[PDB]
RNA sequence: GCCCUCGGCCGAUCGAAAGGGAGUCGGGUUCAGAUCCCCGAAUCCGGAGUGGCGGAGAUGGGCGCCGCGAGGCGUCCAGUG
RNA sequence: GGGGCUCUCGCUUCUGGCGCCAAGCGCCCGGCCGCGCGCCGGCCGGGCGCGACCCGCUCCGGGGACAGUGCCAGGUGGGG
């Protein structure tokens, strides 16, 4: 006696959908992560132009990973310099290579890092 | 007395153009799925249409008293399921063991389920009474069973649910179970069905054979046809007399 | 544009939800904005009721 | 998690570096880059569960009393400017 | 009085307003203290029904064994 249609339209009753519950994994093992801090950073440069920013805006100029974002450059600079960075620039060379401009923070020197890196 | 005087009577009249409908019952005009819409229209051309007295003898089926009993008899000799038929052949190999081998122990009698093994029975003069479902949807597994057992003598009826029977033989459908023989005890249960059953299909085969259905039209149109009859009718009867 | 026709925007009220439906019927000559017409069997006889 | 109730962009999606579309400007700086770098002033959007600080809401009247008066106690009534 | 009997078996027209998410009534189901004798004193919540009549086989209306479609037959057919 309260089985009602208020609306003349009939529309799909909702039916409860289940998550899967896969009984084997379709590949056995998550690949490595490739894009790894190491393969972010690849090599910095040198040229004039690097060496100014070094010892005027404090910043370390890197060859990246095309693949690699502003913040993955943050974190891979971080962990495998022991520094602290500011911000991050980014373009990508006529080349095809991705250059990044890391401004370190105010307490950290791009001077002695660049001299402990080995790019002096 | 204590009634807050605040309360009152705040009433909506929905003539047209007044105060919006109520949210009532539209179930009679709703836009239904196709597949509502193509079942529903099978049931009313079944009815509108001249339904051959071969379909048609599947509407005449058996009364609820008389399928009632007929069912409850037919509860005595279901088929045996998987389980007990193991117990029955576990329980047979080790008394064939130790030590009795043998032992036909007169196997009991069964009903017989599938329309195939019916018409076999039928045929051989070997089935005591036949129950048809009245909604084989495919409905030419059974169109000649009616014809068949009056031609062989054999008692047959019409019951509602072919689910019905599906679930005397522990399946989801049954087209037609047959009664082979009977136990002495209950061959007078059998007795006084078969003669209900053979006065109500088998002594009335011949005016079964004429009988169509259908040709029954809407209610619309009946109603409107018969406002028409009482509508010149209400004059003629001032012309007479 | 391309009808040599006013045409007149006609606000009714819904009589089953509460909402307002928009009309655009052909404007008969002699009509004007916020004028009130009718639609229906029981609507008399004026310029612009249906 | 389920149930009840409410729920028509009534049509996926794509389609503009001149249409719509929040919010960055001034100065300096290179061999070649800047409204993007540096300096200095802002600004938009989003976020804050444990709530970051303030301010608003919101903090007044009535009656019994104490108290010279001012000011205090109890109760009752307000209070989404 | 009034029934076979007819229209109604109706709630909207002077205004450039507003109008939904039920008031009301009835029947109940929980918790509270408690007359402490049960329909029984009163307080917080929840449900159903009438409000919003019943029944029914096509959503409503207009065509309709035609139109139309398939196959063949005759005519027309520098449009090709
Ligand atoms: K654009
Ligand atoms: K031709
Ligand atoms: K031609
Ligand atoms: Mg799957
Ligand atoms: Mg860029
Ligand atoms: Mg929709
Ligand atoms: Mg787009
Ligand atoms: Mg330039
Ligand atoms: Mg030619």
């Amino acid at each position: 006696k309260k089985k009602i249609r208020t609306s003349p339209t009939f529309r799909r009753p909702k039916t409860l959908r289940l998550r899967r519950q896969p009984k084997y994994p379709r590949k056995s093992a998550p690949r490595r992560n490739k894009l790894d801090h190491y393969a972010i950073i690849k090599f910095p440069l040198t040229t004039e132009s690097a060496m100014k920013k070094i010892e005027d805006n404090n910043t370390l100029v890197f060859i990246v990973d095309v693949k690699a974002n502003k913040h993955q450059i943050k974190q891979a600079v971080k962990k495998l310099y022991d520094i602290d960075v500011a911000k991050v620039n980014t373009l990508i060379r006529p080349d095809g290579e991705k250059k990044a401009y890391v401004r370190l923070a105010p307490d950290y020197d791009a001077l002695d890092v660049a001299n402990k890196i080995g790019i002096i | 007395k204590v009634v807050n005087p605040l309360f009152e009577k705040r009433p909506k009249n929905f003539g047209i153009g007044q105060d919006i409908q109520p949210k009532r019952d539209l179930t009679r005009f709703v836009k239904w799925p196709r597949y509502i819409r193509l079942q529903r229209q099978r049931a009313i051309l079944y009815k509108r249409l001249k339904v051959p007295p071969a379909i048609n003898q599947f509407t005449q089926a058996l009364d609820r008293q008389t399928a009632t009993q007929l069912l409850k008899l037919a509860h005595k000799y279901r088929p045996e399921t998987k389980q007990e038929k193991k117990q029955r052949l576990l329980a047979r190999a080790e008394k064939k063991a130790a030590g009795k081998g043998d032992v036909p122990t007169k196997r009991p009698p069964v009903l017989r389920a599938g329309v195939n093994t019916v018409t076999t029975l039928v045929e051989n003069k070997k089935a005591q009474l036949v129950v048809i479902a009245h909604d084989v949807d495919p409905i030419e597994l059974v169109v000649f069973l009616p014809a068949l057992c009056r031609k062989m003598g054999v008692p047959y009826c019409i019951i509602k649910g072919k689910a019905r029977l599906g679930r005397l033989v522990h399946r989801k459908t049954c087209t037609t179970v047959a009664f082979t023989q009977v136990n002495s005890e209950d061959k007078g249960a059998l007795a006084k069905l078969v003669e209900a059953i053979r006065t109500n299909y088998n002594d009335r085969y011949d005016e079964i054979r004429r009988h169509w259905g259908g040709n029954v039209l809407g209610p619309k149109s009946v109603a409107r046809i018969a406002k028409l009859e009482k509508a010149k009718a209400k004059e003629l009867a001032t012309k007479l007399g | 544009p391309g009808r040599g026709a006013p045409l007149a925007k006609v606000v009714f009220r819904d009589p089953y939800r509460f909402k307002k439906r928009t009309e655009l019927f052909i404007a008969a000559e002699g009509i004007h904005t916020g004028q009130f017409v009718y639609c229906g069997k029981k609507a008399q006889l004026n310029i612009g009721n249906v």
